[PDB]
C-alpha cells in the first residue's frame, strides 16, 4: 500500500497530547498499512511514547471513530530526535461542518436499529448510517497522495 | 455589512454578511438583506447563528478548537437545518 | 481579545463581537450603525444591570472566557420615557424523541 510505516527500526520518542475534548485513540498503520489501534489518551492528557522514524499515525475519537487532526494534518510521521527532544504529536478537534456535527451528536443519542424510527428524510438517513471509518479514510488518503 | 435571517416563528438575527456566508444556501440566496426561514425555529437558528460565529473564528486557527455544543433536545432539528442550509 | 456578543431586544438579536477593552457608548455606536437609533435612545444591560456608558465590556463582565463564539453573552436593549427591558426567549425545542431517550 501507500500508506504504510516502513520498517526502519530507527527509535523516535514522541509526546501524543491530547488538546481536544475526546478520548483518543492513536492508530498505528502496521508495515502493510493495516490500523493497529493502541491505548487511549483522556482529554488534556499528554504520553511520552517510543515510536520510529517513517513510522505513520492516525487519531480518532475511541468511542465514536470522528476523525482528529494531529499537528493540523491527517497524519503523523516522527523524525529522528534532535539533541534527546521528544517529537511532538499535538492532537485537535477540526472545525466539523455542522451537519457533521449535528451527524455526531444523533449518532451518539439513538442506536442504529432505531435510525429508521426518526421523523428525517432518506437522504438524512444516509448520511447517519454512514459512520466514520479509518478503512474509508485510508482509501480517500491513499487518492489525495496520488 | 449586516443580513438578517428571520426564524418560521418570528425572531430576526443580525448577523455580519461574511459570517451568513459560511452557508452555501444562504451564500446562494445573498448572490442575486434579509431571509426569511419558514421551517427554522429560533431555537434552531439562533444555534445557525451561533456556529457561524464559531466557523469563521476558529477556521484556520492556531488556537485551541473548543467542542461546538449541541444540546439532545436541538439535535434532529439543527441537523434538519445544518443540511438545508449547508454548513 | 474579542468578547461575542448576542444584543437582544424584543425578538431582535444581533450578533456581533467587540474588543473587551471597548466601551458601552462604543456598543451602543455599533447598534445605532445596525438599528439606526442613536445612544441616547438606548439602555444596555447585562441580566437587569444598567451599564454604564464609560464602563469597558470587561469592566462590565464580558470577557474573553464568558464570552465565547459558540457561546455569546447576552448584552439586554431598550429603546425610549424609555420602555422596559423586555427580551422574548427562543422557541421551546419539542419533547426528546423516545430513541434517544
Ligand atoms: C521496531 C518496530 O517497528 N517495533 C514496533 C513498535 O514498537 N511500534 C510501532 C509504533 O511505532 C509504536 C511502537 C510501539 O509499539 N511502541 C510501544 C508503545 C506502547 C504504548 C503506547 C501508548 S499510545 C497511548 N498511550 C500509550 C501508553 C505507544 C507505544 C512493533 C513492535 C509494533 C513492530
Ligand atoms: C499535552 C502535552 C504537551 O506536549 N503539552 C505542551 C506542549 C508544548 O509544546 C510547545 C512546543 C515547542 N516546540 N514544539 C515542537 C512544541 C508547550 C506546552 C504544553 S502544556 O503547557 O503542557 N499544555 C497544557 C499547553
Amino acid at each position: 500500500p501507500v500508506l504504510r510505516s516502513v520498517n526502519s527500526r530507527e527509535p523516535s520518542q514522541v509526546i501524543f497530547c491530547n488538546r481536544s475534548p475526546r478520548v483518543v485513540l492513536p492508530v498505528w498503520l502496521n508495515f502493510d498499512g493495516e490500523p493497529q489501534p493502541y491505548p487511549t489518551l483522556p482529554p488534556g492528557t499528554g504520553r511520552r511514547i517510543h515510536s520510529y522514524r517513517g513510522h505513520l499515525w492516525l487519531f480518532r475519537d475511541a468511542g465514536t471513530h470522528d476523525g482528529l487532526l494531529v499537528n493540523q494534518t491527517e497524519l503523523f510521521v516522527p523524525s529522528l530526535n534532535v539533541d534527546g527532544q521528544p517529537i511532538f504529536a499535538n492532537i485537535t478537534l477540526p472545525v466539523y461542518t455542522l451537519k457533521e456535527r449535528c451527524l455526531q451528536v444523533v449518532r451518539s443519542l439513538v442506536k442504529p436499529e432505531n435510525y429508521r424510527r426518526l421523523d428525517i428524510v432518506r437522504s438524512l438517513y444516509e448520511d447517519l448510517e454512514d459512520h466514520p471509518n479509518v478503512q474509508k479514510d485510508l482509501e480517500r488518503l491513499t487518492q489525495e497522495r496520488i | 455589512m449586516y443580513v438578517k435571517l428571520i426564524s418560521s416563528d418570528g425572531h430576526e438575527f443580525i448577523v455580519k454578511r461574511e459570517h451568513a456566508l459560511t452557508s452555501g444556501t444562504i451564500k446562494a440566496m445573498l448572490s442575486g438583506n434579509e431571509v426569511n426561514f419558514r421551517e427554522i425555529p429560533s431555537h434552531v437558528l439562533s444555534k445557525v447563528c451561533m456556529y457561524f460565529t464559531y466557523k469563521v473564528r476558529y477556521t484556520n486557527s492556531s488556537t485551541e478548537i473548543p467542542e461546538f455544543p449541541i444540546a439532545p433536545e436541538i439535535a434532529l432539528e439543527l441537523l434538519m437545518a445544518a443540511n438545508f442550509l449547508d454548513c | 481579545m474579542d468578547v461575542f456578543l448576542m444584543i437582544r431586544r424584543h425578538k431582535t438579536t444581533i450578533f456581533t463581537d467587540a474588543k473587551e477593552s471597548s466601551t458601552v457608548f462604543e456598543l451602543k455606536r455599533i447598534v445605532e450603525g445596525i438599528l439606526k437609533r442613536p445612544p441616547d435612545e438606548q439602555r444596555l444591560y447585562k441580566d437587569d444591570q444598567l451599564l454604564d456608558d464609560g464602563k469597558t465590556l470587561g469592566e462590565c463582565g464580558f470577557t474573553s472566557q464568558t464570552a465565547r463564539p459558540q457561546a455569546p453573552a447576552t448584552v439586554g436593549l431598550a429603546f425610549r420615557t424609555f420602555e422596559a427591558l423586555c427580551i422574548e426567549p427562543f422557541s421551546s425545542p419539542p419533547e426528546l424523541p423516545d430513541v434517544m431517550k
